[PDB]
Order: C-alpha cells, then structure tokens, then sequence
RNA sequence: CUUGAGUCUCGUAGAGGGGGGUAGAAUUCCAGGUGUAGCGGUGAAAUGCGUAGAGAUCUGGAGGAAUACCGGUGGCGAAGGCGGCCCCCUGGACGAAGACUGACGCUCAGGUGCGAAAGCGUGGGGAGCAAACAGGAUUAGAUACCCUGGUAGUCCACGCCGUAAACGAUGUCGACUUGGAGGUUGUGCCCUUGAGGCGUGGCUUCCGGAGCUAACGCGUUAAGUCGACCGCCUGGGGAGUAC
C-alpha cells in the first residue's frame, strides 16, 4: 500500500541488520561448531556482507577470550 | 572528536583494585577534554582458554570519545602494566558511538547473562565513595 | 582528502562570495592544499607506491587546470600562481 | 597392538580409560574398538589431531 | 570422529564419516604436499565444472520429459 | 551554452597501499618428569635416529615464519598483486539528491614512473621448506624419479638490472546493437508479510540470438557496427642470436 514498512520478521535469516556485533554472545554461538570454529555462509544462510562482518566479530571475540579459539582441551 | 570502544581486562588479584584504574583513566580522558559515553564493567568471567597461566579475568568496557593523542597515552600505560592481562581498542570516527548503542548491550547482560556472584563485588569495593551529602 | 572544515575555509578564500565549488582557481587551491598535506605524508612513507599514484593524479590534474586558466584569464592565472606560491 | 598394550598395563590394575586419537592414519577408530573389546570402559574418544593455523610450510613430496 | 559429546558409553552404530566436523577429507590437505601457491587456479577453480554438473542434471530431467526417454 | 569532463557536502563496500603492536594452533629446538625397544621411511626397502634410553607422552622456556575455519563464480587493485586481529597515516571507485565551473577532452613517439619470481650488494635473521651437495634405492645406467639429511635461498631493512605462458594469449577511450540465468554492492516503492512483488545505477560470471570469424569460438565486459590516436607484423630455419 503506502508506508506501513516492514512489520514482519522472518526473511533471509538476516532481515534485521545484526547491529550488535561481537557483544551478543548467544547470537554468535549459533554460527560456531562444537569444535569451536566458524561455519560457512551456505549452511547458515547469512547474506554475504553480514557474513564477512560476522567473521570479523567472531575473530574480535576470540582474541578477547569470549569465544573458544579452538576446542583444544576444553 | 573520534570514538573509541575500549575493552580491557585485569588479572584477578589486582582486580580488587579496579575502580581506581578506571578513575585514573576517566579523569585522564575527560581532563584531555574527552567524554565518557559509558563505563560498563562486565565483571569477573571465566576465560574461553587460559591466557598465560590464568583462568579468569575481570573485564571493563569504557567508551571514550577523545583525540588521537589520548588513546595513545592510555596504551603506553596499558603496555607497561602488570594489572592488565589483555587490552583492545576498536574503531575511530563513528558518530553512531555518541548515541550509545551499547546502552542496550549493558541492559541485555543485566536481564539474563550477568547475575549475582561474589567475584564482581570484590572487584568493585576499592573505590567505595562517600563524598556526596549536603552539609 | 582535505579536512571538511579546512575545505570550507579554502573555498571561501579562493572562491568568490557566491561560494563556488567548480571554479578553476578553487580546484587548484584545493589540489595544492592536498599536495602539501600529502607531501608531509610521503616524508615518512617513502615506499608507498600505491598512494603515490594518487599524488601523480593530483599533480597532473592541477597542471591541466592551470593550462585552462592561462588560456582564459591571464590576469587571474598570474595572480593565482603567486597567491598560492607556485613554482620559482 | 592395542591388545598387546592392554597386557602391559594389567600390572597397574586399571579398569577405566579415556582415549585420545591422533592422526590421519588407518587404525584410527579400529584401535578404539579393540580397547573396548579388551574389557575396558572408554570415557571419551577425543580426537586431538594437531592442525596448523596455516603455519609452517609442508614438504612438497611427489614432485614434477 | 565417533564424536565425544554424543553421550559417554561405547555405542557402535556411529559411522565416523557421518560424524566428522572436517577431519581427514580436506583437513590433511596440508600434508605430503604444499599445494603450490596458485596451483589452486587449476585444482580448485573447477568449481565452474561442478556447478556445470548440477546444471547438466537440472537440464537433463527436462530433455527426457519432452523426448520421452522411456 | 552544458549532455562531455572536472568539483562540493552526506554515505557505503573491500585481503588497495605504507608504519607500528598483538594473539592462538602447529612444525622445531633446549630443559626436566614418566616410560621400553624399536622408531622413521616405501611398492618393498635401505641410509638415518635408538638400549649413551629414541619414538610416543606430560610440563616449562626459547625462537622464526605463516596466519586454519570464514573464503565464495566472492572482493579490492593501473597491472604485477593483495587474505589473523588491533590502531595510525593515506589512495581509488560507486551511489542519492542538490549545486557549481564551462570543452578544462581522448590518445601519446621521445620521456619519467610502478616487479610476480629467482638473481643481486651491504647489514640483520634462520622455525619450516629447499636448488647445490651428500648418503641410500630403483636402473643395463640413472649425474634424474623415491627416501634420509642439508647450504645458499626464501624473512626483515635499504639500494640495482625491470624478467614472465607480466593473459582475457584480446591496446586505450567513446557511441551504438534482442536476451536469459546467477554472484555482488549502493539505492527508490510495498498489509514491505511466502529467504516474496515492482523501480534504478555500479561492477561480475555462466549460457545464448543477430552479426562476424577459416574454424574453434566470440556475442551488449564483442571477436558485431563504427569513430579517434598509439603499438606491431610481412614464409620457415638462422635469430630475439651476432656486431
């Protein structure tokens, strides 16, 4: 019609722009295997821009010791 | 100016000190005419992996606005200092920082992730301040 | 590129009171202030070749707009060169 | 190999085990199967295999 | 792997290929060769070829329908 | 005069460049604990390492290169080229609207400039790999393949000849000429209500039509229709050599 403008949330797996980055830990861990490493864009369905941006946020997090760098001994 | 998302964490046994470190830096930033967008302390946390023989550390998020010289001046202190275990500074020129989008990230932590525990009160208590009341 | 608040100052002084953007004197003054800023950068950064390419684009470009200006108003061109300190 | 080894530790009165698995060879899972059939209880079959994060250059073997 | 987080007792149905994060089948690409630095242009940029194989199958259903292959 | 070309504010994506720091996994080495006879290697083997306690295994330190997964037909780049993370300096492109100058354009002999690579000088560095070199094997030889070691080198800093299958084997810029299916990034409109519908620019990739090409094949990113300017070719060998 005219200016109601996107109430719904269901689309792409990334309809909101994920504007919390490396601080929402539970959002990150959805994209991390049990062996502690990032999964690919084809499996998660994240749009490619967001996916490159999520990878950066995961690496940021790993160096901050929020996320397992690897599962080694953990 | 420029906006800096500073995260740093401090080794447990000197952590009991830490509002005194924050009180030193925040006056060092605002005395250089910066502004503190926010100080959220994240508390004591259990590391993802040990960092040089240590299993837990206490995490502090400062969001500074400041000129380039000032962040540089903080890093030289952080470098020569036993107390900091590891430190990170992110970004530079986003005005998105000013409107404080981690006001929510602090609240989201409080509602579910961060809860009552003994270690994060131990870290708070050094700076205990009674300089308010009218005379 | 040059600082936004400095840029406001450059346009103000080498443009007319209409505050042009495109006028030839103003473009040459903007390039010049950027060449002088960059000339401080390539003191320390001797081996930066990919940014040096952009330098040679600014210098070449200025050189062309100077040709243009001298084909038009020779009074304005002789004035501009000395007010911005160009050559010897 | 596993059953022979199982004899050597009988002198230590061991009954329960955890096992670390290490490398790309064959025998990798088949050795575990021999340990459980030795009468040992196995707690985790933790594969540990050591993986460079890109790291040092491999030899280039089988060459042309 | 057999997997160490499934639940800890020996249950022998678990097929190790149908239980691998990554191990073997790419992971030891880094042993007994260095994949010569842009050898991958001819090893790995046969992505077009395997995307073609999927296109070919997706075509081949349709040509069999109009030709009546049975 | 303003469509060309240039210019301003607001924004966006990216391994574009340079300088500094920093983190984990791993090969190695030294140190120490446990522990016993092979370990390592291949087609099989031997040289090697091992009963002076190896290999494996636990701890701690040292060092140097690379920087898993993410990574994709992906992306950026004048090209060669560039993938951890963090900051500092900085280049270029693209958009959306407004405005501004007014042909400032295109091409380029000579010319100056910019290198993958190995090579190269002087200084540092040396963990892995590894020409030369050695030893073992196969062979009728076997200066080779394969295996055990290993030097220069690769790595940094600064300087030198500028080579390449330096490529799309396709010179630049510009106009024009049916589409489909996909990547990717800005962006106008939608109860934005089906990882959905309509609108517009940027690059990018597989397919194919008219046409062209000897043919393969190209095909709106041309090898189609043309414009401008530059390079270059004139049978094979000899020769990209001699002087």
């Amino acid at each position: 019609a005219r200016y109601f403008r996107r109430r719904k949330f269901c689309r792409f797996t990334a309809e909101g722009v994920q504007e919390i980055d490396y601080k929402d830990i539970a959002t990150l861990k959805n994209y991390i295997t049990e062996s502690g490493k990032i999964v690919p864009s084809r499996i998660t369905g994240t749009r490619a821009k967001y996916q490159r941006q999520l990878a950066r946020a995961i690496k940021r997090a790993r160096y901050l010791s929020l996320l397992p760098y690897t599962d080694r001994h953990q | 100016m420029r906006h800096y998302e500073i995260v740093f964490m401090v080794h447990p046994d000197q952590s009991e000190q830490v509002p005194g470190m924050i009180e030193r830096y925040t006056a060092a930033i605002t005395g250089a005419e910066g502004k503190i967008h926010r100080l959220e302390d994240w508390g004591r946390r259990q590391l993802a992996y040990p960092i040089n023989k240590l299993h837990k550390a206490h995490y502090v998020l400062m969001n500074v606005e400041a000129p380039q010289e000032v962040i540089d001046e903080l890093e030289t202190t952080f470098r020569f200092n036993d107390a900091v275990i590891r430190s990170m500074v992110m970004r530079t020129k986003h005005a998105v920082t000013e409107a404080s989008p981690m006001v929510k990230a602090k609240d989201e932590r409080r509602e579910r992730r961060d809860d009552f525990a003994n270690e994060t009160a131990d870290d708070a208590e050094a700076g205990d301040s009674e300089e308010e009341e009218e005379e | 590129s040059l600082s936004t608040e400095a840029t406001a100052k450059i346009v103000s002084e080498f443009g007319r009171d209409a505050n042009d953007t495109g006028s030839t004197e103003v473009q040459v003054a903007l390039l010049t202030a950027q060449i002088n800023h960059l000339q401080g950068h390539f003191a320390e950064h001797k081996k930066d070749h990919h940014s040096r390419r952009g330098l040679l684009r600014m210098v070449s470009q200025r050189r062309k707009l100077l040709d243009y200006l001298k084909r038009k108003d020779v009074a304005r061109y002789t004035r501009l060169i000395e007010r911005l300190g160009l050559r010897r | 190999a596993a059953e022979r080894c199982a004899d050597a530790v009988k002198e230590y009165g061991i009954k329960n085990l955890e096992v670390m698995v290490k490398g790309p060879g064959p025998g990798r899972e088949s050795t575990i199967r021999a340990l459980n059939a030795a009468g040992f209880r196995i707690t985790n079959i933790t594969d540990v295999t050591p993986i460079p994060h890109n790291g040092c250059r491999p030899p280039k073997k089988r060459r042309v | 792997p057999v997997i160490k987080v499934r639940e800890n007792e020996p249950f022998d149905v678990a097929l190790r290929r149908f239980k691998r994060s990554c191990e073997k089948a790419g992971v030891l690409a880094e042993v007994r060769r260095r994949e010569f630095y842009e050898k991958p242009t001819t090893e790995r940029k046969r992505a077009k070829a395997s995307a073609v194989k999927r296109h070919a199958k997706k075509l081949a259903r349709e040509n069999a329908r109009r030709t009546r292959l049975y």
